[PDB]
């Protein structure tokens, strides 16, 4: 479409309103209530522009650009006198009751309201009367509430209810006494409530975790990184100050995680700032714990490694691609073992084979919001891959979107779309061991053991395509529900099947693959999505290796007298007693880790590795996208005795000292090129980010804003002589503001969003080709594999029906967004959010055992008689015990296992 | 219609003459807030355009400025030719009282411009500076070497990819090898300058006058080739006082750059502050009220009297009489008492703001102004009758280092020298800024010869006229605001900031991120204490300056130095150095 | 509570300053101590500054030289233009990169005894000019006795630093003769002025309002 802004002709998209069309062209219109993801509601009345219908028109009409379509032949004026005075008056009306709170506000310097007050040019106060006040609510450990700063723009409630699907946030009150919050005090139990601190243009909802150790946005040193708390791989902007990770901001990736994170990835970063982390190489001599620098650690480690007959390496899915590859190239191809168990590795390799060999296109996370009918098999998505559950909610509301689009209603008229699509929504069928958080929008929820979920998946695949193997023994009511699912999936245009390795069963993934194959055989645009466990599970599966049990028996039989463990606690994937015995029997345990794990008591040498905030690397997410994360800060700038290096740097220098007796600190691009040379399946990680020689017109990319303060005083307590800024030889970024962060720079890795006049997270508008669309000059990260020309065959191994055996109890996994991650649970702020360890029981099984809700029963697994209190679960099937995976003492490897001697004690 | 509006400047007759000479498809006209016609011309026609401007009926006889600009990072270049670098030539015609700014666009690989030294002899140091800081080569230049940086310097500092801060590079480690290498670099090599270090009868004497000399007014060195006592040739070596203030202008916000403007000419103070804040107000679109103009005129005339007192005492000291410097610095202490009362600081006040001044006048400033105005004229008459009417001082001064109007125009000489050549060109009258039209004062001119004595007596008359201006402004000071009511006035008034939320928001975003001045080019030229000081500010639409070009008169005077003292004795050079009114922060910036 | 410095330009030490400093005790004799006190008094009550200036701080220093301040009362006005005749180098101005060899040469050309006063934020640390062409403090390569914060420090602050230098000289130990005795330079580890004045600085309650004069 063609519009005329201030006499200048512009070519815009006619399906967009005037606000996003003009913001895409670089025209600054003030706005509060409009968001690119939420839609247009016309509340704040800030986006006023003067519209003319003809080229020869003098009077015009003040309209809302967010509510006015960008049709062909509209002549709008933004900087007309009447429009500017009205926008200034709207800012003034918002300023009548706003508190004098900017110095004591966490949103100061990051405030959209401040930016829009300055942009309209209102700086004189003529209001002389009183300002209304509000009491504040306790919203939990994550979100701090300050209701006086609200401008009643309704972004919070629109996001929290119409987007995130939350139920405990709302609008209350009246004429000018509007309150935004909960009906009482309590924690916001939505898994995406952390996005309120960036959705809210004011300082009402603030990051309490950042408010504990608060610094302003200009004082933050930012980097582009990837969230390491699960497999989705959302792009984040970690920002630090004074040597500690202060905040995790959302980093816009129009392909993956555009505007929203989950609460685990936004508030689970506190393990980086733990004081028990290793900061030097520490060597154990008997009972003494001596501290070495890097060179003596390398020389001693290489001496003992040369004095051994075989060295094995146990990687981890928590480590990056480069560190696992450096371990593999240090110990050899045959001596490298993945740190996961045999069953976890089998499920992971099956999921990878389905993804890159099944012939079915695995969608990106933004593309999940366009699929019609969603079938989740086995996965508890909202607790393991929560952002995928958010995109599933969007795909479910796609039915109301298409129904309103059938009535010539614009895409951005979100209120009219929700009015037309009252409760009609796209079909969602979730299967789990219990009730999920998607059950409010699910067309059906199947509460059954994983064998029965797999059998239901195989029955769906057989009913969709008769060539699929049949399962006999299905009840007629279950058959009716199955044919309902089949009629919903067959009538869909873009069906989506979501499974994963967290269900603890191979047949669930096989059934999901068979359903996807049957949907593809009918000529449908089927997509499949596997949810892995850790951040780099897919990279570890692609690189491959032996299981943890093979490494454990290699250490136990004595063939391996030297074990190098890379960022693994080894109690998460195997029993603690067997691991402890194997590591105590081995005469050399050398652990490269950045968190104080339990196997460091037996470790003969500990290498203080760097976490994601202090290391560069590559991670492969659940859809096979190689994403590069960059270092945020140098740990040794403030604390001079800190010897903390990248794990791939540790292992590369260790291998160099092993071979040539010389210590060699490599570069990130050298290790990347080594991965591309040795592993052809990981060849796409070279193009994930450009190398360290990349420049924007000769200068590097700045990690901190141009108004970074305290340079000559932040280190003056140590020494009055300011040292050189740390040099980044690994990446194209610099640990200084002497660099480039323009919105029009030809790059894909943006550390943070700032524009002149745009200090809020609304500054991401300047960094996109169109607002709410893709990032300018493409999104970061590339896909490792394409969709294959041919697919797999039908998995004929249909499992038998789950029969509850007497005495033995099948362990049903219960994943928690706060608690089931290895590193997020070490954050001190997650202690007040993690649920108490409760074993879930059927009413019938608890009545048989004589247990009621609340009391404690004891169960023994591998000689560990541990006692948990009982919570009654109605939806759990009989014969199973519900256990929380990832908690203290309950490994995720316990899923699907047996449980003997379950007695009340 | 306000004077800060973006004017296309197609009504200037010079534009019409250029159209009728070179055709209508030979150049582009850039609409700026400089108040000067900006003409983007091709590199091939640069010398022809310069010759045409030099051969006009009322010609552009002076090269005011010549410098480069890195346009690789400039996002808003609508209506401009495509360029990775550019070179601008600011020229003045005194007869028309007009300026022009010619801009030449250069690609990143083809960074060569024809030399401008044949048309204007003062282009030599400007082209050396542009090569040193931007890497732009000038074809046909006689001796293109580094003038601000030492010869063993890698990279060009004013390029956008060069790091601005010392903390980016390694800390300064002075070793024996580095000391020897930099001492060999600092050693004068007469074969490079074609000095011809010998004669059949006798040998020439190569003497370093400076950095450590009482006659040198800073850290710079003149290398003198001598026979006996006579000067054969001089090489004034500058760059020893380089603080990187333009690169610092690219590094600070618009508000936070004001103290750095204060230290450009450290005897000037508010006189250094005025052109920068006026150019920023042109960028913002701020028209300050009458009280702001009168207060700024007050402080700049006070600091002009301070600088002239120091200059006269310094000249008398270098002639040989060591007494009047004590009394002149006592008068400087009286002015410092008033300035400490008003601004709170002695010598670098940093008191001017965008849209006004930092505070209002304190209660009782007129008492100290009356005290100084009563104390001054008797002391000045005593200085005159004791030292300035001394026949030994006249013998050391009159006829020493004399030049006419042609040498003053071809070397860009401004201030008291240009008026001492008889050319009545003062910025406060020709292009009146800050409401100088409301003050009755005279402009002293010379008889046609710019002696040391003539320049000193002209500065005495300028001091007397500044006393007259101070008396007029003391007797008539308006009762209004000390800050403008514009939203971009940085910072806003303090009490409204302390008790209103709109003012608090504006203050919060103006002192932290900086005021957002929209993308435009601005220029302000003022009459400094030592000549003409100009600020040329290119804004990219951000909160920091994209380009800050500072033109200073002491640069032109020090470049004029070899052409006016060649063939004289060293004593004439000492009197010439004492009678130029230069500081070296002014030169090297 | 003393620090001992021995210098050796010809020894194996590449980085400036070419000296070695340790922490020792006071070596101080019924008449040698009194004669050392007398020569310390004579040195502290007659300090001849070097006529070396870099920037605006030197302008305030020569403002201190004039009649309205009269630093001649302390006997510190003679202002020799030669490094050999000077006893005190006041680095009053920015330590530029191109002039750091010049400053090092002029410091080498002074003679024993020598003292260094850095005047202003540029001489102390580089000040406001964290720029490519400025040495971040003259104490990177010369030993500095007294530091003066300010930009510029007012002339009375320069005389205050001169009095601090006199107090430092009046209790230091130096070789009396170059043929007999130890040649190392003993300087006192005095209490800093910040902790000395913290008692009277914290107790400040009210000041005059800025609207007055
Ligand atoms: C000791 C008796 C009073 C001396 C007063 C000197 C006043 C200033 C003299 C001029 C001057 C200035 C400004 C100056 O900046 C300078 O360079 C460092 C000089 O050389 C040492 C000067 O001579
Ligand atoms: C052993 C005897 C030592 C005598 C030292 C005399 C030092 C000079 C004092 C007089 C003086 C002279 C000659 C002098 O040259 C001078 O410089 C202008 C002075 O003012 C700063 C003086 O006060
Ligand atoms: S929400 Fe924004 S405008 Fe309101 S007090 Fe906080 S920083 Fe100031
Ligand atoms: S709390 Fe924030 S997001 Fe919600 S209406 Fe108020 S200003 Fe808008
Ligand atoms: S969904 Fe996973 S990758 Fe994304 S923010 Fe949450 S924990 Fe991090
Ligand atoms: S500290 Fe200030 S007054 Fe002293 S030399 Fe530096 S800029 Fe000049
Ligand atoms: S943005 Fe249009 S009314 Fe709020
Ligand atoms: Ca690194």
């Amino acid at each position: 479409a063609t519009i005329h802004v201030d006499g200048k002709e512009y070519e815009v998209n006619g399906a967009d309103n005037l606000l996003e069309a003009c913001l895409s062209l670089g025209l600054d219109i003030p706005y509060f209530c409009w968001h690119p993801a939420l839609g247009s509601v016309g509340a704040c009345r800030q986006c006023a522009v003067k519209q003319y219908q003809n080229a020869e028109d003098t009077r015009g009409r003040l309209v809302m650009s967010c509510m006015t379509p960008a049709s062909d032949g509209t002549f709008i004026s933004i900087d007309d006198e009447e429009a500017k005075q009205f926008r200034e008056s709207v800012v003034e009306w918002l300023m009548t009751n706003h508190p004098h709170d900017c110095p004591v506000c966490e949103e100061g310097g990051n405030c959209h309201l401040q930016d829009m007050t300055v942009m309209t040019g209102h700086s004189f106060r003529r209001y002389r009367f009183t300002k209304r006040t509000h009491r504040n609510q306790d919203l939990g450990p994550f979100i701090s509430h300050e209701m006086n700063r609200c401008i009643a723009c309704y972004r919070c409630v629109r996001y929290y209810k119409d987007y995130a699907g939350g139920t405990d946030l709302g609008v209350y009150g009246a004429h000018d006494n509007v309150y935004f919050g909960r009906p009482e005090d309590g924690t916001l139990e939505s898994e995406f409530s952390g996005n309120l601190v960036e959705i809210c243009p004011t300082g009402v909802f603030t990051d309490k975790t950042h408010s504990e150790r608060y610094n302003r946005k200009w004082d933050m040193q930012f980097a582009p990184s990837i969230c390491q708390q699960c497999s989705i791989g959302c792009n984040i902007s970690p920002g630090e100050r004074y040597g500690e990770l202060r905040r995790i901001e959302n980093r816009y990736n129009g392909t993956v995680n555009h505007y929203f994170l989950c609460d685990r990835g936004r508030f689970g970063y506190g393990y980086v700032n733990l004081k028990d982390r290793p900061r030097q190489p520490v060597q154990r001599r008997g009972d003494d714990f001596i501290t070495l620098n890097a060179e003596q650690a390398m020389q001693g480690a290489a001496d003992i490694l040369r004095q051994s007959k075989k060295v094995i390496g146990i990687g981890s899915p928590r480590a990056s691609v480069e560190s696992n590859f450096a371990l593999r190239e240090l110990v050899g191809e045959e001596n490298f073992y993945t740190g996961i168990a045999h069953g976890e590795q089998e499920r992971l390799q099956l999921a990878l084979k389905v993804l890159r060999e099944g012939g079915i296109y695995t969608p990106a996370l933004r593309e999940i919001e366009s699929y019609d009918a969603v079938l989740v098999l086995g996965e508890d998505v909202t607790q393991t891959g929560a952002r995928v559950a958010l995109a599933v909610r969007q795909a479910v509301k796609g039915k109301a979107r298409e129904m309103a689009a059938a009535q010539k209603v614009a895409d951005w008229q979100i209120a009219a779309i929700l009015n037309i699509g009252q409760r009609a929504k796209h079909p969602l069928f979730v299967t789990n061991v219990d009730d999920t958080r998607l059950d409010d929008i699910a067309a059906w929820t199947y509460r059954a053991p994983v064998e029965d979920q797999a059998r239901l998946g195989f029955a769906i695949a057989h009913a969709l395509d008769n060539s699929a193997p049949a399962v006999d023994g299905i009840e007629p009511e279950l058959q009716s529900k199955i044919d309902v699912i089949v009629q919903a999936l067959a009538g869909a245009k873009k069906p989506l099947i979501i499974s994963g390795t967290n269900a603890g069963s191979l047949e669930v993934i096989q059934a999901a693959a068979n359903v996807a194959k049957a949907l593809k055989g009918r000529g449908a645009d089927v997509g499949i999505t596997m949810i892995a466990r850790s951040v780099n599970s897919m990279g570890l599966g692609i690189m491959g290796g032996g299981s943890l049990e093979e490494a454990l028996t290699e250490l136990e039989t004595g063939r391996a007298d030297a074990v190098v463990v890379l960022e693994n606690d080894l109690h998460r994937h195997a029993s603690a007693t067997r691991v402890n015995a194997a590591l105590a029997k081995a005469p050399l345990v050398m652990v490269v880790d950045h968190q104080r794990t339990a196997i460091m008591e037996n470790a003969h040498l500990v290498l203080s590795a760097a976490s994601f905030a202090e290391s560069d690397g590559t991670v492969i997410n659940n859809e096979g996208r190689a994403q590069r994360f960059f270092q945020v800060y140098d740990p040794a700038y403030y604390d001079s005795k800190t010897v903390m290096l990248e794990s791939w740097r540790w292992l590369h220098s260790l291998h160099s000292t092993l071979l040539s007796r010389e210590v060699d600190w490599t570069q990130l691009d050298h290790v990347i090129d080594a991965v591309v040379a040795k592993i052809p399946e990981l060849a796409g990680i070279k193009d994930a980010a450009p190398d360290a020689t990349f420049r924007i017109r000769g200068q590097k990319l700045a990690r901190e804003p141009h108004r970074y303060s305290g340079r000559t005083a932040m280190r003056a307590n140590i020494s009055v002589h300011e040292p050189r800024q740390p040099q980044d030889i690994d990446t194209m970024f610099t640990f200084s503001m002497e660099g480039n962060n323009q919105p029009t720079a030809h790059r894909s890795q943006v550390p943070f969003a700032w524009a002149p006049g745009w200090n809020s997270p609304q500054a991401w508008n300047k960094f996109q080709d169109e607002v709410g669309g893709k990032l300018r000059f493409g999104d970061p990260g590339v896909r490792l594999f394409e969709t294959s020309e041919n697919g797999l065959d039908y998995f004929t191994s249909v499992p038998a029906r789950f029969q509850p055996q007497d005495g033995k109890w099948r362990i049903a996994p219960y994943y928690h967004l706060f608690g089931s991650d290895e590193l997020s649970q070490r954050a001190p702020v997650f202690q007040s959010r993690m649920p108490q360890p409760y074993i879930k029981l059927n009413p019938a099984d608890a009545a048989k055992l004589g247990v009621n809700a609340g009391t404690r029963v004891s169960f023994s697994y591998d000689g560990n008689t541990v006692t948990l209190p009982v919570e009654i679960a109605e939806g759990l099937t009989a014969g199973q015990v519900g256990l929380p995976m990832g908690m203290s003492g309950i490994a995720p490897v316990l899923a699907g296992a047996h449980l003997e001697d379950l007695k009340e004690a | 219609e306000p004077a800060w509006q973006t004017r296309d400047h197609l009504d200037d007759p010079v534009i019409g003459e250029l159209r009728n000479r070179f055709g209508p498809d030979a150049f582009t006209v850039q609409a700026t807030r400089t108040g000067v016609p900006v003409v983007w011309i091709k590199r091939e026609q640069l010398l022809e355009v310069g010759d045409f401007l030099k051969k006009l009926p009322k010609p552009y006889v002076m090269l005011f400025d010549l410098h480069g600009m890195d346009e690789r990072l400039r996002t808003h270049r609508e209506g401009l030719p495509a360029a990775d670098f550019s070179v601008f030539y600011h020229l003045i015609s005194i007869d028309r009282n007009r300026d022009i700014m010619l801009k030449v666009a250069l690609a990143e690989n083809d960074l060569h411009v024809p030399t401008f030294t044949k048309l204007f002899p003062n282009a030599n140091w400007y082209e050396r500076e542009t090569w040193d800081l931007f890497g732009i080569t000038f074809d046909g230049h006689p001796n293109l070497r580094r003038i601000m940086m030492p010869q063993t310097w890698k990279g060009h500092p004013l390029r956008k990819d060069y790091p601005a801060r010392a903390t980016e590079f390694s800390p300064f480690e002075l070793t024996k090898a580095k000391q020897d290498l930099e001492m060999e670099a600092l050693t004068f090599k007469p074969e490079e300058w074609g000095m011809k270090r010998g004669t059949e009868n006798e040998d020439f004497m190569f003497l370093n006058l400076g950095p450590n000399h009482p006659s040198a007014h800073g850290a710079f060195r003149i290398v003198l080739q001598l026979d006996g006592e006579e000067i054969v040739d001089c090489v004034p070596d500058i760059g020893y006082h380089h603080r990187g203030a333009e690169k610092m202008g690219e590094r600070q916000s618009w508000h936070s750059y004001i103290p750095y403007t204060d230290r450009i000419e450290y005897l000037g103070g508010c006189v250094n502050e005025m052109p920068y804040v006026l150019a920023v107000e042109k960028l913002a679109g701020i028209t300050v009220p009458d009280r702001v103009n009168v207060i700024r005129v007050m402080l700049s005339e006070l600091f002009r009297i301070n600088s002239h007192l120091l200059y006269i005492s310094t000249f008398i000291q270098d002639v040989g009489a060591m007494t009047p410097v004590f009394f002149a610095f006592t008068d400087r202490q009286k002015i410092y008492d008033l300035v400490e009362a008003i601004t709170g600081f002695r010598m670098h006040p940093a008191w001017f703001r965008i849209g006004g001044v930092a505070h209002d006048l304190p209660r009782g400033w007129d008492r100290l102004l009356r005290e100084f105005l009563d104390w001054m004229p008797k002391r000045l008459a005593s200085y005159e009758k004791a030292a300035l009417q001394n026949t030994i001082l006249k013998g050391r001064s009159q006829g020493v280092a004399a030049y006419g109007a042609k040498e003053a125009l071809e070397w860009g000489t401004t201030g008291a020298g240009l008026r001492a050549t008889g050319i009545d060109f003062d910025v406060r009258k020709a292009r009146p800024y800050s409401g100088y039209e409301n003050f009755d004062f005279e402009i002293p001119v010379g008889g046609g010869v710019s002696d040391c004595y003539t320049r000193v007596m002209l500065k005495v008359e300028e001091l007397r006229q500044s006393l007259r201006i101070l008396e007029q402004c003391l007797n008539n000071m308006p009762e209004g605001p000390f800050k403008a009511d514009h939203p971009l006035t940085t910072p806003p008034p303090k009490e409204r900031t302390l008790q209103h939320i709109e003012t608090l928001i504006t203050h919060f975003l103006q002192v932290s991120w900086g005021p957002v001045m929209p993308a435009n080019e601005s220029f302000q030229m003022i009459e400094a204490t030592k000549g003409i000081n100009s600020y040329y500010l290119t804004s990219d639409g951000s909160t920091m300056s994209y380009r800050t070009r500072i033109r200073t008169p002491s640069y032109a005077h020090l470049q004029q130095i070899p052409a006016a003292i060649r063939g004289s004795l060293v004593s004439d050079l000492i009197v010439y150095l004492g009678s130029i009114d230069f500081v070296m922060s002014d030169v090297d910036r | 509570d003393y620090t001992l410095t021995r210098i050796d330009p010809n020894g194996e030490n590449d980085r400036y300053p070419l000296q070695k400093q340790e922490i020792v005790t006071d070596p101080l004799n019924v008449f040698m101590g009194k004669l050392n006190d007398m020569v310390n008094w004579g040195r502290k009550n007659s300090i001849w500054p070097y006529n070396f200036g870099l920037s605006c701080c030197y302008v305030e220093m020569v403002t201190s030289f004039t009649a309205v301040h009269d630093v001649a009362r302390f006997g510190a006005e003679v202002l020799r233009a030669s490094p050999r005749q000077a006893d005190l180098m006041v680095v009053a101005g920015t330590c530029f990169t191109k002039m750091a060899p010049v400053i090092q040469r002029l410091y080498d050309q002074m003679l024993e005894p020598k003292w260094v006063i850095s005047m202003g934020a540029c001489a102390n640390s580089g000040g406001m000019y964290d720029i490519y062409s400025v040495v971040q403090g003259v104490d990177k390569f010369i030993p500095v006795d007294v530091y003066i914060p300010g930009c510029p420090p007012r002339p009375e602050a320069y005389m205050q630093a001169l009095m601090l230098l006199q107090e430092s000289i009046g209790k230091e130990r130096r070789p009396l003769s170059w043929v007999v005795g130890d040649q190392g330079v003993y300087r006192a580890n005095m209490q800093s002025e910040r902790e000395r004045k913290r008692g009277e600085r914290i107790a400040v309650t009210n000041l005059r309002t800025p609207d007055e004069i």
